[PDB]
């Protein structure tokens, strides 16, 4: 059984990184979202067509 | 689909066009066509087995703005193997080879909103030292993107748009 | 709103072409006016330009080229739940028999993918069917496929009843019967069997018979099984009848004909051991909960070899073959305990007294069945003095074999009988190794289990 | 314990802070059709054969034909959420698999994928899943033994790091069983163990990957898995993904042993996949390069001489020679041996091991048949005990089973065929062997002696497994330095040939069974 | 060990709660390249703190 | 200049000016990325598209690459330069030793000797396999054929027939690899070299790995060495090692090249494929190539079209069998399905005929018993076909015979066993005089005192 | 939708003059070549089983007279044929 609770703790591990993963994405496309001005789309398009 | 059967014509038609120099006399006659194909009645006919011959002639009496030689014998010829349902395919592959030959490209722009006409500037000057065309853009407003832009030529696409940043880190985890 | 039109028909295959931006996906379920009746239609392949093809869940008969064809967004739904015992339904859960509506609160979809590798039990545990031949030579596990092979009258749907019975009343479970491409005579007096019997209270039929287009007798069965992993989420414990699994083999293969592809091995269609274990995967145990399955099978041409017995027993944990001969000594269930077979049976999942009590009794048959012969050829005092009691000792094991159930009293009158395990390795322990010689054959007939063999030789 | 805060965190944060924000260029195409799994793609201009595609969701398909304006592939996963008109992205990438010796002890899918619930793998790089094996200049003879756990295999039928070993049978036989034990048996002898499973039921894996951890073998095989309710291409391609973690071993010097647990399911799967593309099938509806499919994989299983190790590691490695050993499975109806799949890998392996039906219902396991089964390496493979205790044995026993086919109902030169089958039946009482029981080369070797020195004319058949039980614990109470000793080396000479003699005189003398 | 690693879940993610905000705007930030406050978001990452 | 416009499978289509499109067997080039990949055209069709085979992995292959023609077919090295070298298929040195230093480069695909130019020996080959030599033997400058199904010994026995004409005959020697084990083809390399006879045997693989135009065009290039070591006036050995694996290859590429499928699925063009091969290796007035083909029969099938129209093209065929191998009986040739054009009474002389004659006689003679025995025992024979039946099960075991290659598998040593002494051991069993001996005396041994010797120990 | 020979510069030819010359009836062009069957365009006249004479000293009989081919098969060596011939 040593080897079946070990499983057990890598399993709960992997979990609970899934979950803090994903909030961590849903929750800065919401601050993205709720934080963009015409000044921080021009730096980015402007950034960017000068790699293009 | 056409997409295949369509390249011979357009290749031919092209090549003819452009010995002759009336590449943009062809193009007109050729979307004619393919609009007299698309009319509810003729697609009819064009369905239902007919003599080619016979086709091909109520096909080119339909018609008045076709060179009389080299405009009707593309019709009689597409008719003899039956493929005149493939104008719309041909004249799409007529375009591209047009604009292959004269070397013109076009891309879309897609953004949040529309641009500052100095953005669309810079982006109309790079596109041409990444091909080596000719660019018309053609700019578009798309709020599913949030910020940033996408810039589309042909098959080619470059993901310039936040919400493009997001599903790709989204996948790093 | 609807946005389609039909654009060919042929038999049953129907094609609908669709705006590009909206093509259904596969799978989906369509409807149209077929006159003055809806009609289901499900979507199969996705061609080019918007065109769909589709198989019609229903007669084609009827239909025009270009009649509006309404999108749902969703696989066919049927309705689970508690509300579907007692009932019968179609392969679009309508209720087919004449008591109206079904009252279920929620509806699931028919497609599904498989019990994740990480959902499947820790464990493998068995079923106690209550049965004697069936819990000693061919035990269940909790979550595995059972084959039934004997022929036609031997009594495999009072041996279905009896199950159905059995796992309703001691365990908590339910059970769900699914007849696929059946005769819809054999359904009606099944119904109407199980109906005077108490036990349709408890257990809920959906029916796709040999009458019905090809399309139902395919789907009819995913519609049973996912009533019976509804009733599994709750946590209980399921058994899941399929009537005929090779119909559905070959309701499979007339569909792969219609759509045009091309014949695999013996004409079979090229997909055939895909949709047989997209089916047979979903009938698992869980860590919620289990689904067993008792699975009628018919082999084409006695050949099992034809790649369609070939494909099914590759799922199938146990098998219980029902013979004509042991009917004809009046001993019921006619299971024959020699070519009955399970791979339950090993000292490392049953135990070794169980595994060692099954093989003795089993060679015990095996042998009285050449003295039988020796006997019939050259009369029974030819035989040594102690075949002479090999030949007693089958006897009182090939009665002991017999039992009386719970659903059979309307024909045997006695009671009915459901024998724990333990009891049955007692007493097939017991007349294995001459305890009990001293009674009477007859007191092990019909009897149950064996500590009342005696108090029925007692007045004998 | 290790459920520390802190350590989730960052392992987010740093993934967060090397991600690298530039954009970059694609080539794009749109799905045309859907269909049974095949996808057509239209457009993609720089795509290239083997390519993979990734489609949205997080999946992938495959690229099999560039058509003059469209691009076949087929669906690796579920395939119905599809619809025309969605983008599809052309990575550059050649069809590639998660590498490296941190996947040992993970369950994954045939992408490399995991899916146990323990989370993302640590892997050295990728490998190209298509890939064709060392020439013929590259490789080396085998010489080094793969000791499985059993008696009859060991002796009659000898496996060599390297070789390639068919295990054919009909249904329910072992052939499962007798290929885990060999995975199990490695658990402490260097070689690491590949376990992939084809359209297999998913509980069957579920329970093997408990015996694994079980006997505690687990932590040195990796597993792959394609059960049977996944999509044909997974299941098709899956045996390929897990030779490209072998060769991960095998290029660099060490030793890897894989298992395909069905080559036939395998066949059956590309079967599919080619008749709906419309291939024209052959005999048995099977398509044309029905062989090449089995051959270009298990081509790759090879040993590798020195010089080859060298040149691939850029040098890291001198004087070691890395070798795949495959065990390939193949399921055979009513026990025909002669058909066309089964017959097209007995024409690339090198040996087969046949059980058969017949024995197995009998009580003789492992059912292994002699005179069928071979082993086209021979003794080479053998330690120097086991080839000379051994000798012929495996035919004394395909002559045994023929002559009990004659002898039934008489027999004749009645005192040598009487000894003769006096002896051999003993033999097959003594090859028999339970399960998940595998005895070292040390107690394969002085049993071998005990029975083809005489010395079990004595005892009864009876008595046989008692024997030898009772014998294994006195040579482990008394004798245990000689265990020792010839464990370490083939350790053969007439020192210990008396050695085992006297062992074998005292124990027979005076101890009970 | 399961009552164990049931507790510890508990005690791991309460304080991961304090940790999801950093990353969601860590995320933000790496994504948009205009640095972003507290005050204008505190009413959206307490949402994602309540629903870890 | 030409362009890629398709890529199937193993089969490339490329576009070219109208005016400059290549020939039919032309090789071009393209770079697979950071590689260099050859293709053989194999059909013209109209407008400049022209339709080709890979010789090499298609992985990677983008559609739009240029190809670049090269005006020549596929052409390999050949001559003395070529000796004791292992060669792909495209004639390129695959040993690790330097360049092949060839004076003289020859085009693979040719035309066959003309009738004019044939000639005929009955000059025997004694090779000492007791069976292959009594029922079937062979001559100088003609072809063998070992026909077999998986795992019954047509490798073993070519390696044997290797080992005993091959190094008793002085000329050059040629060895074609065609889809085989490179397992066997690196342990024959190094059986070879580790005897100082590498440097007379000349050796082309294209082994089971390779793709399918590997296995499709080494053959030829493996006919075209010998070829030109023939032309020299010497006289050659050629083995080429599974030749059904020619057919196999062909038939894994004929669907892509748009021809419709035939009887059970093989390529329309099987047997003009398999004649246009078979036809140049033979001998010649100026120098004679002598040839061992296995030949694989698939499902154990020797109805099959590919080993049905491969018969005809062979002097002596052998006939190896499961059913005889599971008996232990190595070789495992049929007896009564072997056969040689070389068994006439004016060629091997009137007493061996008839010793080959009975030896089948009286084996088909027990054929014909088996089902009486089967069904009624063997109780119910005569006294007369007891007899026959013990006599043929000793003939059946006297065929067998110990291979110096088998001591591998058996360590019992080979024996090499001369005509003079076959023909008279099974005139001995045939007349019964051996008939006071018991079968087991006569399973692998040499001549016949080995097995009156051999019942001394029983 | 397959192609039936109907390439690039045959059309343009139609093109200029759809109502084309005789051309003699007595001449055609190898379009295609492969396993010993040649596709000829032209040869209006030809027969079934007319012998057709081909470059070199050859021939090949006309077995497919088709709306738009003559499928010939060549006797004897095929290798050396090319379109356009
Ligand atoms: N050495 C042995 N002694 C006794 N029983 C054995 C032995 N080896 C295997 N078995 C039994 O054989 C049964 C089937 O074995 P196994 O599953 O390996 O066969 P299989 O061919 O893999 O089956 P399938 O073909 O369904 O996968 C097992 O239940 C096991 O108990
Ligand atoms: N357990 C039993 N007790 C008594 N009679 C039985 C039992 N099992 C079968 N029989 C007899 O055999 C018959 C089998 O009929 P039935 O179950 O309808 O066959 P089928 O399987 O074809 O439907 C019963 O009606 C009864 O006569
Ligand atoms: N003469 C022989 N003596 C003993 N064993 C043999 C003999 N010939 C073949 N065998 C056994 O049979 C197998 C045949 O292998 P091989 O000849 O390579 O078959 P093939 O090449 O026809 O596939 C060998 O591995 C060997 O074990
Ligand atoms: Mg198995
Ligand atoms: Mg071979």
């Amino acid at each position: 059984a040593q080897a079946e609770i070990e499983a057990e703790r890598k399993r709960a591990r992997e979990e609970l990184r899934k979950q803090v993963a994903i909030l961590a994405v849903a929750g800065a496309e919401k601050i993205i979202e709720r934080s963009v001005d015409e000044a921080a789309n021009s730096d980015i398009v402007d950034k960017l067509v000068a790699e293009l | 689909e056409f997409i295949t059967v369509a390249r011979p014509y357009a290749k031919a038609a092209f090549d003819f066009a452009v010995e002759h120099q009336s590449v943009e006399r062809w193009q007109d006659m050729l979307a004619f066509a393919a609009e007299v194909t698309k009319n509810e009645q003729m697609a009819e006919l064009l369905s239902g087995a007919l003599a080619p011959e016979t086709l091909a002639e109520s096909f080119i009496a339909v018609a008045g703005e076709q060179l009389d030689e080299n405009g009707q014998n593309l019709i009689r010829v597409m008719a003899e193997n039956g493929r005149l349902n493939a104008l719309p395919d041909v004249l799409e592959q007529f375009i591209h080879l047009r604009a292959v030959s004269e070397a013109t490209a076009e891309v879309d722009v897609i953004s949040a909103a529309a641009l500052s006409e100095q953005q669309l500037a810079k982006i109309s000057a790079a596109m041409e030292k990444r091909l080596s065309r000719k660019v018309k853009l053609n700019a578009k407003i798309d709020k599913s993107v949030m910020a940033g832009v996408i810039i589309r030529a042909g098959d080619m696409v470059i993901d310039g748009s936040v919400r493009g940043r997001l599903e790709r880190l989204a996948d790093v985890l | 709103m609807a946005t389609g039109k039909i654009v060919q028909v042929i038999g049953a295959v129907v094609d609908v072409e669709f705006p590009q931006d909206a093509v259904p996906r596969v799978y989906d379920a369509l409807e149209v006016q077929n006159g003055n009746e809806r009609l289901v239609l499900e979507v199969q392949q996705q061609l080019g330009g918007g065109i769909v093809r589709t198989i019609a869940m229903g007669s084609s008969d009827g239909l025009r080229r270009g009649l509006d064809v309404k999108d749902l967004e969703h696989p066919i739904e049927v309705p689970v739940g508690k509300a579907t015992l007692g009932r019968i339904m179609n392969v679009l859960g309508e209720p087919v028999d004449m008591k109206g509506e079904i009252g279920e609160e929620e509806r699931w979809a028919i497609h599904r993918a498989a019990p994740s590798y990480e959902e499947l039990s820790n464990s493998q545990e068995l079923l106690e069917t209550g049965i004697k031949v069936i819990d000693l030579m061919a035990p269940f596990a909790k979550g595995g496929k059972v084959g039934l092979f004997g022929g036609a009258g031997v009594g495999k749907t009072v041996n279905m009843m009896e199950l159905i019975r059995n796992i309703a009343i001691e365990h908590s479970g339910y059970s769900v019967f699914a007849g696929v491409g059946e005769r819809t005579r054999e359904g009606n007096d099944f119904y109407h069997e199980m109906t005077d019997s108490n036990v349709i209270d408890k257990v809920s039929l959906v029916y796709g018979q040999m009458n019905e287009p090809p399309g139902n007798r395919l789907r009819v069965a995913l519609t049973g099984l996912t009533m019976a992993e509804k009733f599994r989420d709750e946590g209980r414990d399921v058994l899941l009848f399929v009537d005929n699994i090779y119909r559905y083999t070959l309701a499979g293969t007339e569909v792969s004909a219609l759509l045009g592809r091309m014949p695999s091995a013996v004409g079979y269609q090229p997909t055939l051991a895909e949709e047989m274990g997209v089916l047979q995967e979903r009938i698992t145990s869980t860590k919620t909960g289990s689904i067993t399955s008792v699975q009628a099978v018919y082999v084409p041409a006695d050949d099992l070899t034809d790649p369609s017995p070939a494909t099914t027993f590759a799922h199938l944990d146990a098998t219980v073959v029902l013979s004509r001969q042991i009917a004809s000594l009046g001993i019921y269930p006619a299971v024959d305990p020699l070519d009955s077979t399970s791979r339950q049976l090993d000292p490392l999942v049953v135990g070794q007294e169980h595994y060692d009590t099954a093989r003795g009794v089993q060679s015990i048959l095996q042998r009285y069945q050449e003295l039988k012969d020796i006997i019939a050829i050259l009369g029974m005092d030819e035989l040594s003095e102690e075949d002479k009691l090999v030949v007693a000792r089958a006897r009182k094991i090939q009665r002991f074999l017999s039992q009386p159930f719970f659903v059979a009293e309307v024909f045997t009158g006695s009671p009915g009988k459901y024998v724990s395990l333990k009891d049955t390795i007692r007493g097939f322990k017991g007349i294995m190794e001459g305890e009990y010689d001293h009674l009477p054959e007859q007191a092990f007939y019909m009897v149950g289990s064996i500590e009342e063999a005696v108090e029925k030789a007692k007045k004998l | 314990m290790q459920l520390n805060s802190t350590e989730i965190s960052e392992l987010i944060k740093q993934r967060i802070a090397q991600f690298n924000v530039v954009s970059e260029a694609h080539n794009e195409g749109t799905i045309v059709s859907v269909s049974d799994g095949v996808i057509r793609i239209h457009g993609l201009a720089d795509c290239m054969q083997g390519e993979m595609i990734s489609l949205p969701g997080n999946r992938y398909a495959i690229a099999l034909n560039l058509e003059r304006d469209s691009v076949g592939a087929v669906v690796m996963g579920p395939y119905a959420d599809l619809a025309e008109g969605m983008k599809v992205k052309c990575t550059g990438r050649i069809l590639e698999v998660p590498v490296g010796r941190g996947l040992l002890g993970r369950v994954v899918n045939t992408l490399g994928a995991p899916i146990d619930g323990k989370g993302p793998l640590d892997h050295d790089g990728f490998s190209a899943v298509e890939a064709i094996a060392p020439g013929v200049i590259e490789r080396q003879s085998v010489d080094q033994p793969v000791q499985t756990g059993y008696k009859a295999v060991d002796s009659m039928i000898p496996i060599g790091r390297g070789q390639r070993e068919l295990i054919i049978g009909d249904r329910q036989t072992g052939k499962t069983a007798l290929a885990i034990d060999a995975i199990i048996n490695q658990r402490d002898s260097g070689i690491k163990c590949i376990y992939v499973a084809i359209g297999q039921k998913a509980s069957t894996i579920s329970n093997v990957v408990r015996k694994l951890e079980e006997h505690g073998a687990l932590a040195n095989t990796i597993v792959v898995v394609a059960t049977a309710s996944e999509s044909a291409a997974l299941q098709y391609l899956a045996p390929y993904a897990g030779c490209a973690m072998g060769e991960y071993f095998r290029d660099r010097g060490e030793d890897a042993l894989i298992i395909y647990d069905d080559l036939s399911k395998q066949a059956v799967a590309y079967r599919q996949i080619s008749l709906l593309l419309r291939r024209p099938p052959g005999r048995e509806a099977f398509p044309g390069d029905v062989f090449y499919l089995h051959s270009r994989l298990l081509e790759r299983a090879a040993r590798v001489n020195a010089e080859y190790v060298e040149a691939f590691t850029k040098g890291e490695v001198k004087g070691k020679t890395g070798s795949l050993t495959a065990l390939p499975i193949i399921e055979t109806q009513a026990g025909d041996v002669s058909a066309f799949v089964p017959t097209n890998v007995i024409s690339i392996t090198d040996g087969q091991i046949f059980l058969e039906t017949n024995l197995f219902n009998a009580g003789i396991r492992p059912a292994v048949n002699p005179g069928i089964s071979v082993s086209r390496v021979g003794g080479a493979a053998q330690t120097k005990i086991m080839k000379k205790l051994s000798g012929g044995i495996r035919t004394a026993l395909a002559q045994y089973r023929e002559l009990a086919a004659f002898s039934q109902f008489a027999s004749d030169l009645d005192d040598a065929t009487r000894k003769q089958l006096d002896h051999g039946q003993k033999v097959t009482e003594l090859l028999k062997q339970k399960q998940y029981a595998p005895m070292s080369v040390a107690q394969q070797s002085l049993v071998l002696f005990a029975a083809e020195r005489g010395y079990l004319a004595d005892v009864e058949l009876s008595k046989i497994g008692s024997f030898e039980a009772a014998l294994l614990a006195y040579v482990d109470r008394d004798h245990a330095p000689l265990m020792q000793e010839i464990n370490q080396t083939g350790g053969y000479n007439d020192e210990i040939e008396g050695k085992l003699k006297g062992i074998l005189d005292s124990f027979k003398a005076t101890q009970s069974w």
